[PDB]
């Protein structure tokens, strides 16, 4: 009973973790890949971004 | 004729002197300028004015 709980537990957290975090370090990834130096972006504002 | 060929001589190595001179305050300036072009980059990037940030799509 306590294996397959913690078989349970263990599948649960890797399927969490694979949607949640694919999807939130992908949004991350193309928020940083639009991120410039430039004259025109607010330095202050992509940082805190 | 010749001691005053000599003080024209004289008065040619002053006019390259003056010149040395000039040289080395456009030198100075020169300098001074590219700093300012520093400066004014640096205050480009980092304007308050700047109003874009990157878009989450």
């Amino acid at each position: 009973d306590q294996w397959a709980q913690q078989v349970l537990n263990y599948g649960l957290l890797i399927v969490l973790f694979a949607a949640v975090f694919g999807l939130l370090m992908q949004i991350f990834g193309s928020y940083m890949a639009d991120l410039r130096f430039d004259g025109a972006q607010n330095v202050a504002y992509a940082i805190g971004g | 004729e010749l001691q005053a060929r000599i003080a024209g001589e004289q008065a040619a190595i002053q006019n390259e002197t003056t010149k040395l001179q000039m040289i080395a305050q456009l030198r100075q300036a020169e300098q001074a300028l590219i700093s300012e072009q520093r400066r004014e980059r640096n205050m480009r990037i980092l304007s308050s004015g700047n109003q874009g940030m990157p878009t989450i799509q």
